[PDB]
RNA sequence: CCCGCAGAAGAAGCACCGGCUAACUCCGUGCCAGCAGCCGCGGUAAUACGGAGGGUGCAAGCGUUAAUCGGAAUUACUGGGCGUAAAGCGCACGCAGGCGGUUUGUUAAGUCAGAUGUGAAAUCCCCGGGCUCAACCUGGGAACUGCAUCUGAUACUGGCAA
RNA sequence: UAGCUAGUAGGUGGGGUAACGGCUCACCUAGGCGACGAUCCCUAGCUGGUCUGAGAGGAUGACCAGCCACACUGGAACUGA
C-alpha cells in the first residue's frame, strides 16, 4: 500500500531527480544517476511509445507517492470535472495533505510528510486528520498540533524549505508552524517538465 | 442492406460458441482421469505430452493436458479439470490444476511458482 | 370530448358485429422508417348497417363479448 | 423512374461543379425554389432564374471562389426511401457551423441556424458543407 | 523547431537471380508544430540510410493544416487507399488520441488533443496520406467565408 | 390503513428515516404513496436534522391516515416553525 | 472517538521480462525435459524451456480459468459490401408490399411548437451536506430520450377534390 | 412448424359473479384467427435497473425496490373484507 524500498532507484530509472530524497545534502552526489537502473542500467533503452507514456505515469505517481488504483481513481474523478483533465488530474495530486505538508516544509521529503500526516500530528482548521490522501480545499489552515511541535524533524525541514522555491498558492509560515492552502495551483504554477496529456492518453487507450 | 430488406429481415450475427464444453461454463471442473498417456504432438513439434483422459462429474469423457516436469497421477487420481487450450495436441481442449484435489504441486520449482500448485519455500 | 378511431371494415359476416381494421402509422425503433401496421378489432353494431369495405369510427366501451370492447359511432365513406 | 427531384437538383449542382459548369438548368417546382433561394441567401450559388410559362426551368448560376468549387459537397439527407425529422434540439449542425443544413420548417424551408433561431424543427432536407 | 519522427521501418524484399536482396523502407513524418506537416518513405538498403532518405523527402513535400487554437475545427474524414480515416476537432477534448501511425502525424502536426478511429485498412502508409488529405481539405471559418461571401 | 410512519434508509450504525405515507399492510422500506420528509438522527448540530412537509401530512390526516409515535413526536417537535 | 504507555518494535507477496507488451544476462537441458493467448521456441554457445542474479508491473493482494461487452466498420440504423476476393435470381410478367412528376384549394394523419397528466422510490449525471477522507449515506435539481390528451403551425409527406 | 379453431366466432334468451364477459347452458347464425407469422416446438419469471459501449446498440436482470407465480406432487373447496 505504499512503497517502502530503494528510492533513488525509482528517481534513476524515471532519469529525473523526483525529490525522493531532499533531506540534508544538496543534489544527489551519491546516487550514479542516469547511469544504471539496474545491472544493464548502462544501455539505452530505444523506448517505445507505449513506454513513454507508461514511464510518465510512472514519474508521476513515484513523485506523489500514490499507488495505481488511487491514481487511476484520480484520473476518473480529474475526467468527470470540467475544465482540462491534466491540469484538474495535477489540481487533484496537489490538494493531497501529504503534499501539502510536504509544500509548506513540515517535511522533508513526502514519505516524511506522509508520516507526519499519518502520525497525527497535523490539524486541518482545528481537526486532527491522520489521512495521507486529505483533499485541501482552498482558504484552510493545516498546522502541527502541539504534540510533534518543536520536534527536530519539522524544524530542519522548515530549514530545507527556504532552498526551494516557496509556492505561490501557500501561506508558509514557520513562526507559528501553520498554513494556510488559499487557492488551487495553477498548471503554470508547478514543475513545468511532466507531460500530463501522456497520461491522459495512457488512461485513454 | 436497404432499409426495407432489415425491416423484412434484419441482421443477425451467430453465437461463435464454446472452446470448452466443461458444462454450464464453470470455472473448473472435477474428473476422474479414467487413463493416463503420452501423445505426439503435430507436426513442427515433437515430444511426448503427458495427457489425461477424464470421466467428468457432468458426464462428459474429456481428455485433458497435464502441465508441468513430472506428475503423480493413475488412472483414479481425482483432478481439477481448468479450461485452456493445447494447440500442439490434437484435441485437448483443457489442463489438470496441479495443487489440486489429487494433483500434487510441481516438484522443485522456484518461478511463476503459483501457477503450478506449488507452495512458498521457507528461507 | 371521446377518444375514438378510424377504420375501415375488412370482414361482415357476423350477427350484429363486424371487425375493422385501424392503420396505425409508426416509425421502426431502430431503423428509422415509417411503416404502416394494421390493428384488427372486433367492433359490436346494433342492427349492423356497415357493410364490407366501409370506414367507420369507432369508440371503446365494456365488453361485448369474447374481445369485442368497441362499437362504431359513425359509418362513414361506404361506397362500393 | 424520378422519385426524388430534390436529390435530383443536388445532383445536378455536384456534377456541375465537379464539371466547371458556368449554370445549371433543370425542371423547377415551388421546393427547388425555396431550396434555391436558401442557397443564394446563404451564398453557396450566385444566382437563380426560373424561366418559361407552362414548362419552367430553373437555373442555377453556380461559385466558384477560386479555381476550386463553393460547394464542397452538397449531400441528401431526408430521402424518400426514410424521411428524417429532427425536433428543435436534434437539429444538426454540418462541418461544426460551417456549413447549413436545409431543414423545411411549418415556417417555411429555413437553414439550421434560422430554424434553431426560430425555436422550431422539421424535415432535414440536405446538408450543403 | 523541425520536429521529426519516423512510423515504420519495414524489410522488403526483391528475389533476383541468386538468392533474395533485403531492403529496408522508412516511413517518416515531419512537422513545425504549426500546421506545415510533410510525410516522407524512402527506401534504401540500410536503415540509417533509408531514414536519412525519408527525412530528406519529407521536409520537402510538406503542407499547409489551418489549425484552430491547438486542434481541429470540424470533424473531417480523409480517405485513401484502402484506408478510411475519421477525427474530430474535440475542443479541448484533452490529448491527441489517434490510432498508431495516426498519432505520430498529428503529433508534429501541432495539433493536441482531437479524437481519431482510422476504419478500414491500417496500413501506416496509407493511414497517412489518410491524415493528411484530411487535414488538407479541411478549411477554416475565415476561408469558407471567403468563399461564400459572408 | 394508511400510515404516516418513518422508514430505515442510511447506513449500518447510522440510520437515516425517512417518513412516507404506506398502506400499512405493505413492508417499512416497500411500498408508499408518496414521501413527506426525512429525519435524521444525527446530521450533525448544523442547521436542520429534520424536514417534514407539514401541509401534505395534513393532507393525509385529512384523508384519514394514522400516524406512527415517531412521526407525531417529530411534528411535536416542528411544531410550526420550532 | 479521545488520552497515556513501551519500543521500529507485530505486519509483502504475486505475475512477468522474444514480438504484440513495460522489463536482460549467466548457468543447466539439447526436437528432450518442457513452454505457449497468437506468431511460434527447444535437434550444444536458448533474451521464449528449468534455475540464479538483475529488472518490470501490480500490491494485501496477485495470477489462471469461466462468462459478458468492447476492440469487431467481422451483421455496418448511426456504420460495410456484391466485374475479378464471399456475394446480381438464367430471363421476364406481375399480385400483396415499398416508392412516386407538376399546380391550386381543403384537411392536419405523419411532422413541428407549447401546455397538462403520467413516466414510483432507489440507481446514473450535476450542485451541495455528513461520516477524520474515501467507499458510504444524504438534500435539491436534471434526467427518465416515452405515452396520452388539449392548444396551435402548415413547409415537406399522406388523405380528399380539381 | 402454414394452416389452427365447434363454446370455437357472433346473436337472442335463461342462469352465474361483487362486476362486464361463452363465464355457463338452450337455441339460432357460420363464423373467428393466420404469412403484420396464427398453430406447434425449444427456452424463459417481467420491470426499475446492472455490465460494457463515444454513441447507437449488445449482454443481463445476483443485492435493493415494484408486479406475477409457486409453497412435497395432482386436484378441490370452506371460513373470511
Amino acid at each position: 500500500a505504499r512503497y517502502l524500498g530503494p528510492k533513488l532507484k525509482l528517481s534513476r530509472r524515471e532519469g529525473t531527480d523526483l525529490f525522493l530524497k531532499s533531506g540534508v545534502r544538496a543534489i544527489d552526489t551519491k546516487c550514479k544517476i542516469e547511469q544504471a537502473p539496474g545491472q544493464h542500467g548502462a544501455r539505452k533503452p530505444r523506448l517505445s511509445d507505449y513506454g513513454v507514456q507508461l514511464r510518465e505515469k510512472q514519474k508521476v505517481r513515484r513523485i506523489y507517492g500514490v499507488l495505481e488504483r488511487q491514481f487511476r481513481n484520480y484520473y476518473k474523478e480529474a475526467a468527470r470535472l470540467k475544465g482540462n483533465t491534466g491540469e484538474n488530474l495535477l489540481a487533484l495530486l496537489e490538494g493531497r495533505l501529504d503534499n501539502v505538508v510536504y509544500r509548506m516544509g513540515f517535511g522533508a521529503t513526502r514519505a516524511e510528510a506522509r508520516q507526519l500526516v499519518s502520525h497525527k500530528a497535523i490539524m486541518v482548521n482545528g481537526r486532527v486528520v491522520n489521512i495521507a490522501s486529505y483533499q485541501v480545499s482552498p482558504n484552510d489552515v493545516v498546522s502541527i498540533r502541539e504534540k510533534a511541535k518543536k520536534q527536530s524533524r519539522v524544524k530542519a525541514a522548515l530549514e530545507l524549505a527556504e532552498q526551494r522555491e516557496k509556492p505561490t498558492w501557500l501561506e508558509v509560515d514557520a513562526g507559528k508552524m501553520e498554513g494556510t492552502f488559499k487557492r488551487k495551483p495553477e498548471r503554470s504554477d508547478l514543475s513545468a517538465d511532466i507531460n500530463e496529456h501522456l497520461i491522459v492518453e495512457l488512461y485513454s487507450k | 442492406a436497404t432499409v426495407n430488406q432489415l425491416v423484412r429481415k434484419p441482421r443477425a450475427r451467430k453465437v461463435a460458441k464454446s472452446n470448452v464444453p466443461a458444462l454450464e461454463a464453470c470455472p473448473q471442473k472435477r474428473g476422474v482421469c479414467t487413463r493416463v498417456y503420452t501423445t505426439t504432438p503435430k507436426k513442427p513439434n515433437s515430444a511426448l505430452r503427458k495427457v489425461c483422459r477424464v470421466r467428468l462429474t457432468n458426464g462428459f469423457e474429456v481428455t485433458s493436458y497435464i502441465g508441468g516436469e513430472g506428475h503423480n497421477l493413475q488412472e483414479h487420481s481425482v483432478i481439477l479439470i481448468r479450461g485452456g487450450r493445447v494447440k500442439d495436441l490434437p484435441g485437448v481442449r483443457y489442463h489438470t490444476v496441479r495443487g489440486a484435489l489429487d494433483c500434487s504441486g510441481v516438484k522443485d520449482r522456484k518461478q511463476a511458482r503459483s501457477k503450478y500448485g506449488v507452495k512458498r519455500p521457507k528461507a | 370530448k371521446i377518444r375514438t378511431l378510424q377504420g375501415r371494415v375488412v370482414s361482415d359476416k357476423m350477427e350484429k358485429s363486424i371487425v375493422v381494421a385501424i392503420e396505425r402509422f409508426v416509425k421502426h425503433p431502430i431503423y428509422g422508417k415509417f411503416i404502416k401496421r394494421t390493428t384488427k378489432l372486433h367492433v359490436h353494431d346494433e342492427n349492423n348497417e356497415c357493410g364490407i369495405g366501409d370506414v367507420v369510427e369507432i369508440r371503446e366501451c365494456r365488453p361485448l363479448s369474447k374481445t369485442k370492447s368497441w362499437t362504431l359511432v359513425r359509418v362513414v365513406e361506404k361506397a362500393v | 423512374s424520378m422519385q426524388d427531384p430534390i436529390a435530383d437538383m443536388l445532383t445536378r449542382i455536384r456534377n456541375g461543379q465537379a464539371a466547371n459548369k458556368a449554370a445549371v438548368t433543370m425542371p423547377s417546382s415551388k421546393l427547388k425554389v425555396a431550396i434555391a433561394n436558401v442557397l443564394k441567401e446563404e451564398g453557396f450559388i450566385e444566382d437563380f432564374k426560373v424561366e418559361g410559362d407552362t414548362k419552367p426551368e430553373l437555373e442555377l448560376t453556380l461559385k466558384y471562389f477560386q479555381g476550386k468549387a463553393v460547394v464542397e459537397s452538397i449531400q441528401r439527407v431526408s430521402r424518400p426511401g426514410l424521411r428524417i425529422y429532427k425536433r428543435k434540439d436534434e437539429l444538426p449542425k454540418v462541418m461544426a457551423g460551417l456549413g447549413i443544413a436545409v431543414v423545411s420548417t411549418s415556417k417555411g424551408v429555413m437553414t439550421d441556424r434560422a430554424a434553431r433561431q426560430a425555436g422550431l424543427g422539421g424535415e432535414i432536407i440536405c446538408y450543403v458543407a | 523547431e523541425l520536429q521529426e519522427k519516423l512510423i515504420a521501418v519495414n524489410r522488403v524484399s526483391k528475389t533476383v537471380k541468386g538468392g533474395r536482396i533485403f531492403s529496408f523502407t522508412a516511413l517518416t513524418v515531419v512537422g513545425d508544430g504549426n500546421g506545415r506537416v510533410g510525410f516522407g518513405y524512402g527506401k534504401a538498403r540500410e536503415v540509417p540510410a533509408a531514414i536519412q532518405k525519408a527525412m530528406e523527402k519529407a521536409r520537402r513535400n510538406m503542407i499547409n493544416v489551418a489549425l484552430n487554437n491547438g486542434t481541429l475545427q470540424h470533424p473531417v474524414k480523409g480517405v485513401h487507399t484502402g484506408s478510411r480515416v475519421f477525427m474530430q476537432p474535440a475542443s479541448e477534448g484533452t490529448g491527441i488520441i489517434a490510432g498508431g501511425a495516426m498519432r505520430a502525424v498529428l503529433e508534429v502536426a501541432g495539433v493536441h488533443n482531437v479524437l481519431a478511429k482510422a476504419y478500414g485498412s491500417t496500413n501506416p502508409i496509407n493511414v497517412v496520406r489518410a491524415t493528411i488529405d484530411g487535414l488538407e481539405n479541411m478549411n477554416s471559418p475565415e476561408m469558407v467565408a471567403a468563399k461564400r461571401g459572408k | 390503513m394508511v400510515t404516516i410512519r418513518l422508514a430505515r434508509h442510511g447506513a449500518k450504525k447510522r440510520p437515516f428515516y425517512q417518513v412516507v405515507v404506506a398502506d400499512s399492510r405493505n413492508a417499512r422500506n416497500g411500498r408508499f404513496i408518496e414521501r413527506v420528509g426525512f429525519f435524521n438522527p444525527i446530521a450533525s448540530e448544523k442547521e436542520e436534522g429534520t424536514r417534514l412537509d407539514l401541509d401534505r401530512i395534513a393532507h393525509w390526516v385529512g384523508q384519514g391516515a394514522t400516524i406512527s409515535d415517531r412521526v407525531a413526536a417529530l411534528i411535536k417537535e416542528v411544531n410550526k416553525a420550532a
